[PDB]
């Protein structure tokens, strides 16, 4: 066991679970929505080409990010 | 024992480091064996549950 | 230019980065800190002066008397460190304190004193820290570890969503003072700001803003922005406010600005700001949700239409509008950025004014008592704004001002209204998203104490205890003839310091395994201890490494196990601030040029700068060579332009600690392997003969010198006389200090016992008539080698399986390593025979021992003690002691036996001191201690006359060496100007202190040196007298002990299976076999491999550093063996100079340069002879040898570039397929020995209350068969195994003896009875009121 091999397993699980959470948050494959689900605005072309399947424009997205930063 | 403590607390201060039992028996009037047994009288032994 | 002890053996050094800041004195913490403590602070702010100024001047009851502190000094001790360790006491100094007492009459309060009295009273002894930062507290050597505790100031921390179900984070700000109450602000889940004063009941936060005499209009002016509407129903507009999801659309001048419902955006914000829109119009319904800002009344009756913080509805809008009201002010309470919190808190806030708020505070603090206006106001003002009850210290105010981002590092000590309003704004701002919480393991919140500050605190505690008694004694009588000696008894002042230095979690035995262990144990920071967190409450919080640890704490080095991250080690260049916060040096970077001067930055400042990397290439003018240089800003590391960077790391090593700086190729190891490797280097016991690492770093000389193991010169000179015990140096005449005699003596520390029973022993390095320069080492300490730290030995290791003999982590050691005594360690252990006086008389150290039959008494001399020179084994009698006793009525058949043989009873036990089992050493020493009552025995008078002759000889031999040196200097003075050069030797040496010379200042010199030798004579005389007094004077032994005989058994432990070898890269093992040398793998030249290793350990444990080290050691040894071949065939120094100089410049642009061309032809032969075992090599920690230079250095020898040679099997001699890796790894013998562990017991001692076998190997104890072993036995069917482990082998006092009788009878059956543990349980339940019993069978 050596006490660093188990530490290795712990670190491996920690990094992998973090990596895959931050990957699942991407949702690359998606739907062409074409209009914001918050303000109905035109989600500009470049943002839909970068993130296929967005649901918020950058303004509503950053807004939501602030709140989910604090919590709730 | 209270008198021994008093005389020692005074003598250590006035005499320097500490009173050796010959010095206490001289300063006191005791025969210096009584003083030694008074010193050897144990004190408040200990809780046997003390940590190690 | 190379030091003369440096040209002896030059470690070749990779590490292309040029070194700018040379490594500090590694023990600066301990020594600096204890310097500040016991030292005459003239402007008293440090150490004893501050404590004395803080208690004094004491003033008497009604000011009749004043006890005033004049000054202190430290009386010189009674014994030095060696004498303290022998005698067994704390090496301290008396604290003699000159005090003054002035007494006043009537009508002269400050007026003329009736009389004063001066006297130097003695208040306790402070232990003295030795020259290494260690104390001697009870004869043993302690180290006081530095502590790491939170500092005063304001801390912003959140629950990070754990507490509330929704997850909503709740931010609190805490003002922790130095002394005083803990103001704390914290959010409610409804986002109401509360304040609690001492972890007491929660109050609304604005209750305290009213307590500071504010009103609601003022509070809303402080915390909010006034959206001002005017008049219709027009809105003044700040376009930045409406960032946006926008309520009303937006319009001005009638055309349009934005249409409603769609979210407000940056483009439309641009449009409003561009078209200069100040006033727009909103309806009568949008103003229905805002909050009124201030008072609004009717002029008709002077009646209040609406207060402040009151909701504004359409009715009130109409009512104000009809009052001719054009202006209205509303709180700008956004939901995301400018959140409304003071508004809701003022809602919940029941009070209104300072009176009712103070009453609320009073009820919370002093509850139930009927309050008053005056009592409430007084309590509140005494909370935070009375100077005698609330203190932000200098650290506290520094952190409070800096944490609020103010530029006033210095300030008051009490809070203020503004120091609370800024705290509340910062709290609300953290909640608004501008700003972040504090990290707890952030090293800007935690500061370090050390010996100076902790001891000063204990001394202040003692001083307050003194102040009590002195005030009361100046209360009673105050009569004359009462002086400042009777009022102060030294016991309770010295009591706290004694209790701390002896009995504290931080005063702990220094680890002396080897020098590196001491250097790390002194440079240690601890989060534990009295004042810091406890192991139970820690976390999960401060075990973690934090970005502010860069350059301050070693991320590698820390114990694994119960406290990871609770005990870190100080980094290499880490330092302590003025205030106590850790810091680290950076070379300042002007515009692009990397300036040379260096500033120390602490974790608070280090964030807001941009700090380049130490491995950043540069031009010669100091510019960077890369456009985007990778530097770490506040928390992260990114590529910044070369213009932006402000500071740069002082070195590549500055992130590690001195332990983990000794791992070569540390960059190639997984970080935890580095942790284990460092922690195991701390445990390497020093071998019999030292061996420097063939692959080091260049840290070894620093660790060896800066610790006190090696005797270093103080002044250059010549080695007048060497010896196994002493080195005499005749100084260069440049460094004589004209009063001095010239020569200085170093007395080596011979075979002595360290805390771990190892042998500390210094060996001379220099030889007769050889130069030295100040800073050169004269004596190699334990586990150093020619000045360098040499922990273990460099072995010719092979990596390959070999027959399951290095299977899990085992090691397969050759018999040749066992023959060369490479890992043989001298251990030393002291065994004490205490003869006390029992209640039937005293016990004797006699040799007329009972039954033992004149063979065991063969070693013992007449007085009963073993000879210094005898080799005992386990069981031999070191000290024969016979004890009194009674008769005890020997049973019949013993009566009958002694009646048949007439061997009458002894009456005297044989309670003597025999050697413990398994040890077999030489008795190297014997000390005796007789109390002043007990006369002495023959051995005691013998040892005393021997110590007497030694002391006299030492003093005289020193004095005559010094006299001969001073006569040489006097004769050099007598060469001109009143000169006698050929008759100077004619008259006798003693007729030279009366020598004539012309009337100059140099006949003055002769007379001066003469009278100074007279000083030598007389002070030598008083030295001899005091020495004879100390040697002869009786000892102050503990109460009741007549005398203590201490034998010192020196054992020599050899390597054996079960011993634990280990590498510097976390590769630890356990010798499983000691292979015969012809059974080991050999190469094609006949060379067995010294040690065989498992290649399996390397891939999974990602420490390939041991592989690169094996390759580099193969290269180094290849170089050195080529040198040995040249040096043995007597190749001329042409050949040696050529080859050695070709090997000393290898690698791409290394910093080091050596030119053997500027080398004496004898200094190349010495250097060659030292490089004939192998060329030492250095590899700085993140700077060292690239693999291609390893390959080149292999090509320099005739070794293969691949590093893998082909090996043959020892037993059969057929070549292993697919060649193996063999090089030189540097192994270390860890202090986990197999005979300090192997323990066994059939039947021995049994504990008194619970009749179980004793616990431990020292008690010859049994094994703890616990609960889980019992489940394992129940999971089989072993019903009998368990019944006998629990009954007969443990606790059943009557069945254990019957089992023994049966086993020797050859009848393996147990009648188990019943355990004593259950009997004691039954009696203990019965001694409660319960009646428990065992029914009829
Ligand atoms: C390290 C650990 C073995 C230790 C013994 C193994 C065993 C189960 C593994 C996780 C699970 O599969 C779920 C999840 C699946 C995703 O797809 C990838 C991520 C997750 C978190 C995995 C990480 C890691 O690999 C785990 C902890
Ligand atoms: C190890 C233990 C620390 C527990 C934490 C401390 C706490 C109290 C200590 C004993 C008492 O002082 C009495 C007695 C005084 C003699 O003079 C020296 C021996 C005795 C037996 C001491 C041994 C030891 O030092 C004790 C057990
Ligand atoms: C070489 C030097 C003369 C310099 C002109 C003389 C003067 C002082 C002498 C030492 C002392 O006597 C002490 C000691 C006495 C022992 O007996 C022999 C060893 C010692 C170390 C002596 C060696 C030598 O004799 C010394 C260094
Ligand atoms: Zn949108």
């Amino acid at each position: 066991s050596d006490e660093a091999d188990e530490a290795y397993s712990v670190t491996e699980q920690l990094t992998m679970t973090g990596i895959n959470r931050i990957r699942q948050k991407i949702n690359a494959h998606g739907i062409p929505v074409y209009l914001c689900e918050a303000c109905g605005n035109p989600i500009p072309e470049a943002r839909r080409k970068i993130f296929p399947g967005v649901t918020l424009c950058v303004e509503c997205q950053a807004y939501q990010e602030r709140q989910r930063k604090h919590y709730a | 024992i209270n008198k021994l403590n008093r005389i020692s607390r005074q003598m250590l201060q006035e005499m320097g480091r500490e009173p050796t039992p010959e010095e206490l028996a001289e300063r006191m009037l005791m025969p210096e064996d009584k003083i030694r047994k008074v010193l050897k009288i144990a004190k408040e032994p200990i809780s046997m549950e003390t940590p190690i | 230019v190379y030091s003369y002890t440096e040209k002896k053996r030059i470690r070749k050094d990779f590490g292309k980065r040029p070194q700018v800041l040379d490594v500090p004195y590694l023990l600066s913490i301990q020594l600096d800190s204890f310097q500040k403590f016991i030292e005459q602070d003239p402007e008293g702010q440090y150490g004893l002066e501050a404590a004395f100024r803080s208690v004094f001047p004491i003033q008497s009851y009604s000011g009749n008397s004043e006890l005033q502190y004049v000054s202190y000094r430290l009386g010189e001790p009674v014994f030095d460190v060696q004498e303290c360790q022998i005698r067994g006491v704390t090496y301290s100094a008396p604290l003699r304190v000159k005090l003054r007492l002035v007494i006043y009459e009537r009508e002269a309060p400050e007026g003329t004193v009736k009389d004063i009295k001066e006297q130097e009273v003695y208040m306790g002894e402070i232990p003295l820290m030795t020259d290494n930062g260690t104390f001697v507290i009870n004869g043993t050597e302690r180290v006081i570890v530095s502590q790491l505790h939170r500092s005063p100031g304001v801390f912003f921390d959140s629950d990070k969503g754990k507490t509330h179900s929704s997850g909503k984070v709740l931010y609190n700000a805490r003002i922790i003072p130095y002394r005083g109450s803990w103001l704390d602000f914290e959010f409610d889940p409804k986002d109401n700001l509360f304040v609690r004063i001492d972890r007491r009941r929660k109050l609304p936060a604005t209750i305290i803003l009213r307590a500071l005499n504010y009103t609601t209009e003022q509070i809303l002016d402080l915390f909010f922005e006034k959206v001002i509407f005017e008049i219709k129903l027009q809105m003044e507009l700040v376009p930045e406010r409406l960032r946006g999801t926008a309520s009303f659309d937006i319009e001005a001048n009638g055309k349009v600005y934005v249409e409603k419902g769609r979210r407000i955006t940056a483009r439309h914000i641009r449009q409003l700001e561009k078209d200069d829109v100040k006033l727009i119009e909103v309806p009568v319904e949008y103003i229905a949700g805002k909050v009124v800002a201030k008072d609004y009344i009717d002029e008709s009756t002077g009646e209040l239409i609406c207060a402040a913080n009151m909701e504004l509805s359409l009715d009130l809008l109409a009512k104000l509008s009809q009052s001719g009201h054009k202006r209205i002010e509303t709180l700008f309470t956004n939901d995301l950025d400018h959140g409304p919190y003071i508004s809701e808190t003022l809602r919940v806030d029941p009070t209104n004014d300072r009176l009712s708020a103070l009453v609320e505070i009073y009820r919370m603090m002093r509850p139930g008592e009927p309050p008053t206006r005056e009592a409430a106001e007084s309590l509140f003002e005494n909370l935070f704004f009375s100077e005698d009850r609330y203190d932000l210290s200098a650290v506290g105010r520094m952190k409070f001002n800096r944490s609020l981002l103010r530029e006033e590092i210095e300030g008051s000590g009490i809070l203020s209204k503004d120091d609370i309003i800024d705290v509340m704004k910062k709290l609300i701002d953290i909640r608004n998203g501008k700003g972040e919480v504090d990290d707890i393991d952030h090293l800007g919140n935690r500061r370090i104490r050390s010996v100076g500050e902790m001891a000063e605190n204990q001394f202040r505690v003692g001083l307050v205890r003194v102040e009590r008694a002195v005030k009361e004694r100046l209360s009673l009588g105050d009569l004359d003839t009462l002086m400042p000696q009777d009022m102060i008894n030294a016991k309770p002042i010295s009591a706290a310091v004694k209790e701390f230095f002896g009995s504290s979690q931080l005063s702990q035995f220094m680890d002396q395994n080897n020098p590196l262990s001491e250097i790390t144990h002194k440079r240690r920071i601890s989060a534990l201890g009295p004042g810091g967190l406890t192991r139970e409450r820690a976390g999960f919080e401060v075990r973690d490494v934090h970005p502010t640890h860069y350059g301050r704490v070693c991320p590698i080095e820390t114990p694994e196990g119960p406290n990871i991250g609770l005990i870190n080690s100080l980094s290499v260049y880490a330092q302590t601030n003025e205030y106590g916060f850790l810091e680290t040096p950076y070379r300042k970077v002007t515009d692009g040029v990397v300036t040379d001067e260096i500033h120390y930055l602490s974790a608070i400042e280090e964030g807001n700068y941009v700090i380049a990397q130490a491995n950043s290439n540069l031009d010669e003018e100091g510019h960077f060579v890369e456009d985007l240089v990778t530097c770490r800003s506040k928390g992260e590391s990114s590529l910044f332009s070369r213009d932006q960077v402000d500071y740069m790391d002082v070195s590549t090593q500055q992130v590690v600690s001195v332990g983990a700086s000794l791992i070569p190729f540390l960059e190639h190891d997984d970080a935890n392997r580095a942790l284990m490797g460092a922690n195991m280097q701390r445990q390497a016991v020093p071998t019999l003969r030292a061996d420097k690492p063939l692959v080091g770093t260049g840290m070894e000389r620093a660790v060896a010198v800066d610790s006190g193991v090696t005797a270093v010169a103080k002044r250059g000179g010549v080695v007048q006389y060497v010896d196994a015990s002493r080195i005499v140096i005749k100084v260069n005449e440049d460094e004589m200090y004209p009063g001095e005699a010239g020569i200085d003596i170093y007395n080596l520390t011979k075979y002595t016992r360290s805390n771990q029973n190892t042998c500390i022993n210094q060996m001379p390095c220099v030889s007769l008539g050889e130069p030295v320069e100040r800073g050169d080492v004269l004596a190699d300490g334990p586990s150093t080698d020619l000045g360098e730290l040499a922990l273990g030995q460099n072995m010719r290791v092979a990596f390959m399986p070999w027959n399951g003999y290095n299977f899990e982590d085992s090691i397969l050691v050759s018999e040749r390593v066992v023959q060369e005594d490479r890992f043989t360690t001298i251990h030393i252990q002291e065994l004490a025979c205490v003869s006390r006086d029992t209640k039937l008389g005293p016990e004797e150290i006699t040799a007329d021992i009972p039954n033992v039959g004149e063979a065991a008494l063969s070693k013992l001399d007449e007085s009963g003690i073993v000879y210094i020179g005898a080799e005992v084994t386990g069981g031999d009698i070191l000290v024969g002691k016979v004890t009194p006793k009674g008769e005890t009525q020997l049973t019949p058949e013993e009566k009958l036996l002694r009646a048949i043989f007439g061997e009458k009873a002894s009456d005297v036990k044989d309670s003597s001191l025999r050697v413990p089992n398994g040890v077999s050493g030489t008795v190297i020493d014997v000390q005796v201690f007789t109390r002043d009552g007990v006369e002495k025995d023959k051995r005691a008078l013998e040892i005393e006359e021997m110590q007497l002759k030694q002391a006299k000889k030492d003093l005289s031999e020193e004095l005559q060496i010094l006299e001969a040196g001073l006569f040489s200097r006097i004769r050099a003075v007598l060469v001109a100007g009143g000169v006698e050069a050929e008759k100077l030797d004619k008259l006798p040496r003693d007729r030279w202190l009366e020598l004539g010379l012309t009337d100059e200042e140099k006949q003055n010199q002769l007379e001066q040196l003469a009278e100074q030798y007279d000083e030598l004579k007389h002070e030598f005389e008083k030295k001899l007298e005091a020495k004879r007094r100390k040697i002869t004077q009786g000892d102050d032994l503990a109460p009741g002990v007549l005398k203590i005989v201490k034998v010192y058994l020196a054992v020599k432990r050899r390597i054996q299976p079960g011993d634990k070898m280990a590498g510097r890269h976390g590769n630890k093992g356990v010798i499983s076999k000691i292979n015969p040398i012809e059974d080991m793998p050999y190469d094609e030249n006949g060379t067995p491999v010294d040690i065989v290793l498992n290649p399996l350990g390397v891939p999974s444990r990602m420490n390939i550093g041991q592989i690169l080290e094996t390759h580099l050691g193969m290269a180094a040894k290849g170089i050195g063996d080529k040198i040995n071949a040249m040096l043995k065939q007597q190749q001329e120094v042409a050949k040696l100079r050529e080859f050695i100089q070709r090997a000393y410049d290898l690698g791409a642009d290394v910093r080091q340069k050596v030119d053997l061309s500027t080398f004496s032809d004898e200094e190349v032969m010495r250097l060659a002879e030292n490089l004939r075992k192998g060329m030492p090599i250095a590899t700085p920690v993140f700077d060292g040898a690239k693999e291609a230079e390893i390959k080149e250095l292999l090509k320099l020898g005739d070794l293969p570039t691949s590093g893998q040679i082909r090996l043959y099997d020892g037993r059969t001699g057929e070549q292993f397929e697919r060649p193996v890796t063999v090089g030189y790894m540097y192994m270390l013998k860890l202090n986990h020995l197999v005979d300090d562990k192997m323990h066994a017991r059939s039947t021995g001692s049994y504990s008194l209350v619970t009749q179980q076998p004793l616990g431990g190997k020292a008690q010859f104890g049994g094994q703890r068969f616990g609960e889980m072993e019992v489940w394992a036995l129940e999971a089989y069917g072993a019903a009998y195994t368990l019944q006998e482990m629990l009954t007969v082998k443990s606790d059943d006092v009557n069945g254990r003896t019957k089992m023994y009788k049966n086993i020797v009878d050859g009848n393996h059956q147990m009648e188990p009875g019943m355990p004593e543990s259950f009997n004691v349980l039954l009696k203990e339940i019965r001694s409660l009121g319960i009646n428990i019993e065992l029914e009829d069978e």
